[PDB]
């Protein structure tokens, strides 16, 4: 079947065939292996007679150190358990650290005491050698040394066996002094002959080595009835080996084999024992029982710690949270319950983006490019016609592959049909006029942000966001779930069939889609659209991968469990590599990064002085998390006009200022006051058939 | 500004679109072919080419005909394959394709999750990698009821009998060998590494693991097994191993190209430029139905992590495995080459006879032929695989166990009584339940109880009763939409099973709007009554509840009547007050306890079923 | 991947070639055929160690000892693409370990 | 047979098929190159209106700068005369720097006064473009600029043909004064 050695107590080791003797090394020594062509080899480290580790080497290009002390190193490097690699895997099963590496067809074991342990596959038969003996069942024969003969000494074997290397060169271990005895220890021995569960075991095994065994340890002992524990433990493992497991003589005897704290030590521990996150699959545990520490019954194992099955968390991100906490998804909510998370199952603000050289976000979290050169249908309402919105794109640079949007172009049938434009600059028209902002008229609401950006809003269902320079970002509520038709797709959460087109199939191609939403018929269709445009401007392509590679960075670390970075990297180095200024779109893109994270509530400080710091105007403070809701003075003119709105980064006055129509921070006092449309300076007083009026401190 | 150079009519393509807002054929009459052209003979567009009305086009295992501009397309759900590319890709059966290198035992596809009783379990282990490597291997566990099947080594290993192994059959050809585990389940494997499992509808909704929930919908895919959507591949697959002991992936920070090309280059760009071997002119007609950059990008990793040396099989396989895409969509690839991933069948032509000629290479041959094992045909997944095909004359037979063509004769071998009371009347119903732990799970369970009850006691389908069930625990989940066609049956047993979550605020407001945005978004039966359950135990922080009224008003705009049902001590009377104001239907129940919704469910269901028109 | 370089140029060591190495030094080859895969780090062609195994297999043949290394799932090759015709196929062309270098035409 | 193109004197351009212009650079340039697949990318670089190196990239996987002054550094990195590497071969041939590129199919070279030179396959013929032009024996058609239109203005198509780096963004030239 398989084989078992055991190196177990201060100095004693046990072989493939039962042959069992003392060995206090004193350096490092081959346990077993291939003995002809050592495919691996596993060896155990000492030091002043004591073991340490646990080493296997798979052929000088892979080796692990499995210390007592449960750390682990791979080479010189630390590394932490669990741990898998190159078919060795070191799990701490049962309690105990395994090193398992079946296809090599070998497995070793540490229990918390300091026993060694290897189990070697049949494949090893009579072709491995090592302080392990050999393998075939000839037990006389083990202590062949790698000089290839026998010796009735096994100091003269396990030195054979040794392994030197670059900072550590073998001494010739011998046999250290002793004393030698008690009758009362002694009694303690005699339970592997005397006691019934022990005696199940004699047809199998021989109890009389482990007897003189446990003899000359109580002669070495220097404690009580505990020293004679290595022996009955060894005796048990052995029987188990054979077949009979000794589920009781951990009762009988007053041993008591060490685990770690809050786990109990039982014989014929299933490997599979059950974590809280894991999954109920049983029928995979056809492997046999092994001996080891448990948890105690009714509780289950948590991080390597024993919970009660109530208590036990869920596990999101990386971490765990106790159960009843929320955490949000948007407009969603998680909770956790029993191991795991019952979630809201709602439809949120569908978010469809323009944020650069044609990189697209459709309302279901679509990324593509398309570069197309004309009108383009963004988004419309194809089932009320509530609105309609168009991008007008061009070439933004020399390259063929730097295409981004110039205007944007809303209608509202609602309100009239009124034609807004939105034009490069952030300047705004509506029906050709050119318009003064802030913009009331019905339920259209068009106003600057804090970034300068133009934000414009049509009733509580439809809201816009243009910086100007190419970005558009265009929130939709739920209201319009499943209406929306156009490049950004059908916001209906689904990604699968956002390229579909007004021929009612979807498109495999991205320039297909894309051109069969164009106005104007004799816009170029698009052939193909090239990614990596760094190929025709290889000067660019350092400097883009430098310089784009900080979405991976620590930087944004926080933010990569909320955001997918693989996107706007693509976005990134596509923009630094296309544009007329590689620096604009690199601040660009890193800014849509950041505010895809803080759209998921995640704030990144990114700007630094090497990249894309915000030069305030005049004294304006920049700040990562501001409220736009009292910075100008018309919010001083009109204070009963709600606003509920997010901080957000951006020029902000100081605490104690409000801004003007200039830009300068001002005191209260010294706002003008806005009333009926006019702007009325501070101390104005006016009175007419009706009303008397006058301005102080912006109102 | 240097510049240095140089109503609307409508096409065929652009009439449904606005006008261009940058500035004549007849009413009736559209632009096309650089003529006036009349509507309804205008054509249909597809991969950039244009279809005459009436032509038709094959998508898939669905048909669509071109009329009036629209395509008219059948509705068939189409058999999903869901695949393992390469060695550390996956693609879902929605079309997912997502990056996880695991070194532990994953499972790919089970139906024993959720409330489905499950049949098959389907466990993938990664061998000899993690980081794709040449001396890699996957082993498949295939726990189909009860049985076991193996698939290592490039052999198959039935470590179990099944309970019906006429069901049950392998079949080997070409390069694949072919499982069918049932009428709608089977797999297909290269022997290597690339695991194909492909489902027909019937198990839409039910399965999960790796390849995802098969529901036609990408972004849920990620969904960890523990319910939770996960924004990154890794920890899903971290959440669907098998064995909680096995170490989990370590998220390595997402460089541009994997470990020995990150900081070796002209190995990166060898890796490429053979890559695209994948845009060359044989796969350039099928990169028109079949989009090559995922496979472009798995092709990149494996080979950067494989760096192989004797068999090439890393590359040759990825691109095998784009053939293999573009053999099921009818583009049938010729890619091998003498010196390109080269293949030979010759092995078995030479024979003790000396050299006979019946084993070819072929791009793809027919899947499952009839040989002396396989004498009838059977149904199996994939039309046409690639690899060595044995040809020989008409009536000659092959012999799986000779590999050798031989003659045939050589073979070797509703329900209203359910209660009194029943409810058969035209009603929208929804039911709304307070998911916050002012309720423990054991009231929970009976509140459940009280509502799968009133559902026993209404005359459940789109005619007469529509019944939704909502938990709103902060946010508002639903587990049963007015729109669903399942049986009433099936119904009650998901009522029954709704979960318990137990959180420490449950925002009512925020369930109010919901059902008026979005459950009663479109009137779509307006005659019928449409009728709102808001029973309710907690209060809410103030300042959530702002918004109330407001919503309780539309909803009366809507006429949807709403009906608090508050218990409890804990219970908002306040809320429950407001609601009665608004109108004299919105009549308020307050109970001691959910045991009293044993008592007052009769005048409940008679309540509402007043509040309901006949047909 | 010097290990896996390593393993795999073994190959020269190999049963198949066992006989050769009695007559030929495999050594030399097999240092040849670790520069050259480590050098390489070859693609879609596998051509670097299929070609240094090749010639280490035509020093074999030239010293009578014929070794049939290819294998399906190593350095394949196939002569398929000659059988293949406008007529359909007729099987002529066939892989062989080597043949006689110059036969008559 | 092959081209030929020149970039001579202070600020004079030659092109493959014969037209002649001036233009006083104040960044790098592309001179020549796969004009749809660029394989390869042949860079003039200027500094104040003058000539100062010329650098090739076999599409960002290799790139080589080769000064007037004889120095020449394979990415940041300054190697020694004669180089060879990756089908790239540097070499003082008749006294001149030359940059030899026979399997991507052209030769470069500069002389002792920093005029530069290319030489072009045939295999390029009609499928190039940059400073150097396009190569069909139409001349008048080689003021092609990067948007894939002509211009009569050599600063217009020049500057269309500017190349930044993340050391180096390109600014706007314009023609110097002049006395005459
Ligand atoms: C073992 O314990 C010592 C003492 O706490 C600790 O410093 C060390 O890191 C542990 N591991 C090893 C391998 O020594
Ligand atoms: C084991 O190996 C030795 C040495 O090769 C051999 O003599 C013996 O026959 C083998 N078998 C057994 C059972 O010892
Ligand atoms: C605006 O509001 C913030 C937060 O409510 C407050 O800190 C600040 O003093 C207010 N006034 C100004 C001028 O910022
Ligand atoms: C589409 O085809 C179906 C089935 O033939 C037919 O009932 C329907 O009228 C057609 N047109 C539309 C717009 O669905
Ligand atoms: C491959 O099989 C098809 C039949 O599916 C056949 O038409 C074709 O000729 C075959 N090719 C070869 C080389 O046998
Ligand atoms: C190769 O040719 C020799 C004759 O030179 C012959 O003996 C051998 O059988 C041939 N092998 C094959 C596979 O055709
Ligand atoms: C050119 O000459 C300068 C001045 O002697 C020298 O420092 C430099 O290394 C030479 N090469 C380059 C590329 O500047
Ligand atoms: C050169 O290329 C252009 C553009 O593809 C093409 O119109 C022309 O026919 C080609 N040949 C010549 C001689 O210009
Ligand atoms: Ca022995
Ligand atoms: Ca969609
Ligand atoms: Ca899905
Ligand atoms: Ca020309």
């Amino acid at each position: 079947s398989t084989a078992r050695c055991s190196l177990f107590g201060s100095d004693f080791v046990n072989t493939f065939d039962g042959s069992m003797y003392s060995f206090a090394g004193y350096c490092s020594y081959l346990l077993a292996g291939g003995c002809q062509k050592r495919s691996f080899s596993i060896i155990g480290d000492f030091q002043n007679g004591k073991r340490v580790s646990l080493s296997v080497y798979l052929g000088e290009f892979f080796d692990i150190h499995l210390f007592v002390n449960g750390t682990v190193t791979q080479g010189d490097q630390r590394v932490s358990m669990p741990y898998a690699s190159k078919g060795l895997y070191l799990e701490t099963e049962a309690g105990y650290y395994k090193l398992s590496g079946e296809a090599y067809g070998f497995v070793a074991r540490i229990d918390g005491s300091g026993n060694f342990q290897v189990l070697l596959s049949d494949r090893y038969f009579n072709k491995t050698c090592g302080l392990c003996g050999n393998f075939n069942i000839f037990a006389e024969d083990d202590f062949m040394t790698q000089e290839g003969t026998l010796t009735s000494d096994p100091y003269d074997f396990a030195n054979s066996w040794a392994l030197s290397s670059g900072e550590q060169w073998c001494e010739r271990a011998s046999p250290p002094s002793s004393s030698c005895m008690q009758k009362g220890l002694w009694e303690q021995c005699q339970l592997l002959k005397s006691t019934s569960v022990f005696a199940r075991c004699h047809p199998l095994v021989d109890p009389e080595p482990f007897v003189a065994l446990c003899e000359k340890t109580l002669c070495e002992c220097a404690g009580g009835l505990e020293c004679a524990c290595p022996a009955l433990l060894e005796y048990a493992r052995t029987c188990a080996q054979e077949g009979m497991v000794l589920y009781g003589w951990t009762d009988h005897s007053a041993c008591s084999p060490v685990c770690p704290a809050g786990m109990e030590y039982r014989q014929c521990v299933s490997p599979c024992a059950r974590t809280c996150q894991s999954l109920h699959i049983n029928e995979m545990c056809q492997e046999r029982c092994v001996d080891g520490c448990s948890c105690p019954e009714g509780q289950l194992l948590d991080e390597g710690l024993c919970v009660e099955s109530t208590e036990c968390p869920c596990v999101h991100s990386g971490k765990r949270y106790p159960p009843g906490t929320s955490l949000s998804r948007d407009c969603n909510t998680c909770i956790c319950r029993n191991s795991q998370w019952i979630c809201s199952n709602e439809e949120c603000p569908g978010e469809c983006l323009v944020t650069g050289q044609s990189h697209f976000k459709s309302f279901d979290n679509r990324y593509f490019t398309f570069s197309g050169i004309c009108q383009y249908l963004l988004a419309r309402d194809c089932q009320d016609h509530s609105f309609s919105i168009v991008i007008e794109t061009v070439q933004c640079a020399d390259d063929r592959d730097a295409v981004c949007t110039r205007s944007v172009t809303v209608r509202l049938p609602g309100l009239h049909n009124s034609l807004v434009k939105l034009k490069h600059g952030a300047g705004v028209a509506m029906d050709g006029q050119d318009v003064q902002l802030p913009l009331l008229k019905g339920d259209l609401r068009i106003q600057h942000t804090v970034t300068a950006s133009v934000r414009l809003s049509y009733g509580e269902d439809l809201q816009m966001d243009w910086d100007g320079r190419g970005r558009l970002l265009v929130k939709l509520s739920p209201v319009y779930a499943g209406k929306t038709c156009g490049l950004c797709g059908n916001y209906n959460g689904n990604q699968g069939d956002d390229f579909l087109t007004p021929s009612g199939l979807a498109e495999p191609r991205v320039e297909d889609f894309g051109n069969a939403w164009k106005l104007h018929g004799d816009c170029q269709d698009l052939q193909k659209q090239h990614s990596d445009p760094c190929a025709l401007n290889p000067r660019m392509t350092r400097f883009s991968e430098e310089a784009c590679a900080v979405l991976t960075s620590p930087t944004f670390e926080a933010c990569h469990r909320a955001v997918s970075p693989l996107p706007y990297l693509r976005n990134c180095r596509y923009d630094v590599c296309s544009c007329s200024d590689g620096r604009e779109c690199l601040c660009g893109a890193l800014a849509s990064y950041a505010a895809a994270c803080a759209g998921r509530g995640v704030r990144v400080a990114w700007r630094e002085p090497g990249r894309c710091e915000l030069n305030c105007p005049k004294g304006q403070v920049y700040l990562q998390c501001g409220t736009p809701c009292n910075l100008t003075c018309r919010s001083l003119s009109y204070p009963d006009e709600e606003c509920n709105e997010a901080c957000l980064e951006g020029c902000f006055c100081p605490p104690g200022l409000y801004m003007d129509e200039r830009g300068d921070c001002v005191p209260k006092a010294q706002c003008p006051c806005y009333y009926d449309g006019e702007i009325f300076q501070p101390e104005d007083i006016f009175s007419d058939h009706h009303t008397m009026c006058y301005c102080e401190d912006g109102f | 500004m240097h510049c240095t150079m140089s109503e609307c009519a409508k096409t065929c393509q652009n009439y449904d679109l606005e006008c261009m807002s940058m500035g004549l054929c007849p009413p009736g009459m559209v632009r096309h072919e650089n003529r006036c052209v009349a509507l309804e003979r205008c054509p249909c567009f597809h991969q950039g080419k244009e279809y005459a009305p009436g032509e038709t086009v094959k998508i898939g295992c669905n048909t669509c005909v071109c009329r009036d501009r629209k395509w008219n397309c059948t509705d068939h759900v189409c058999d999903a394959t869901c695949s393992t590319i390469g060695m550390a890709h996956y693609l879902t059966f929605d079309g997912l394709k997502y990056l996880f290198p695991g070194e532990c035992q994953y499972v790919l596809v089970q139906d024993y999750c959720g409330s489905n009783p499950g049949t098959f379990r389907i466990l993938v282990g990664n061998k000899g990698c993690s980081h794709p490597s040449v001396k890699c291997k996957k082993r498949v566990t295939i726990l189909v009821e009860g049985g076991e099947i193996e698939l290592f080594d490039g052999e198959v290993n039935v470590k179990r009998p099944m309970k019906d192994e006429t069901h049950f059959e392998v079949v080997e050809s070409g390069r694949y060998i072919i499982l069918l585990l049932g009428k709608a389940l089977s797999v297909v494997w290269d022997r290597h590494l690339s695991i194909s499992v492909v489902l027909k509808q019937t198990y839409q909704e039910k399965v999960c693991g790796l390849c995802g929930n098969f529901d036609g919908i990408q972004n849920n895919d990620l969904t960890s097994s523990n319910l939770q959507v996960e924004e990154d591949p890794v920890d899903f697959g971290n959440s669907w191993k098998v064995s909680s002991q096995c170490a989990d992936t370590r998220k390595v920070p997402l460089d541009s190209s994997p470990a020995t090309c990150h900081n070796n280059i002209m190995k990166q760009t060898m890796v490429d430029s053979s890559c695209r071997i994948l845009t060359s002119d044989v796969f350039q007609d099928c990169n028109k139905l079949v989009d090559p950059e995922p496979y472009l990008d798995v092709c990149i990793y494996d080979t950067c992590s494989c760096e192989s040396i004797g068999d090439c099989a890393c590359f040759c396989d990825t691109i095998a495995a784009y053939a293999h895409v573009c053999a099921q969509h009818g583009k049938v690839v010729t890619w091998r080459t003498a010196t390109l991933c080269p293949q030979s069948c010759e092995e078995r032509n030479l024979r003790e006879n000396g050299y006979e000629c019946e084993w070819r290479y072929n791009s793809c041959a027919p899947a499952c032929q009839v040989t002396c094992q396989h004498p009838e045909p059977l149904a199996c997944p994939v039309q046409c695989v690639e690899g060595c095909h044995a040809h020989c004359p008409p009536g000659k037979i092959l012999d799986e166990l000779l590999q050798t063509c031989v003659d045939p004769e050589d073979c070797p071998v509703s329900e209203p009584p359910l209660h009194d009371f029943y409810c058969s009347r035209l009603l929208d119903l929804v039911f709304l339940l307070d998911g916050s732990s002012r309720l423990s799970e054991a009231e929970f369970e009976v509140l459940k109880a009280f509502v799968v009850d009133m559902m026993e006691r209404l005359r459940i389908s789109q005619k007469w009763v529509r019944v939704a069930v909502v938990e709103y625990h902060d946010g508002s989940h639903a587990y049963i939409g007015l729109k669903d066609r399942k049986r009433p049956s099936e119904l009650r047993r998901i009522a029954s099973q709704v979960k318990y979550a137990g959180s420490q605020v449950a925002s009512t407001s925020e369930v109010l709007k919901y059902t008026l945005f979005q459950i009663f978004s479109k009137i779509d039966r307006p005659e019928a009554s449409r009728i709102a359950l808001l029973l309710m135990a907690s209060q809410e922080p103030q300042r959530m509840s702002r918004n109330f009224v407001r919503y309780v008003q539309g909803l009366k705009k809507k006429k949807v009547i709403v009906i608090p049902v508050g218990i409890g001590p804990h219970a908002n009377l306040k809320q429950i007050r407001l609601i009665e104001k608004q109108a004299p239907e919105n009549k308020a129940f307050v109970l001691s306890s959910v045991d009293e919704l044993e008592q007052q469910r009769d005048e409940i269901v008679s309540y509402l079923c007043d509040l309901a028109p006949e047909a």
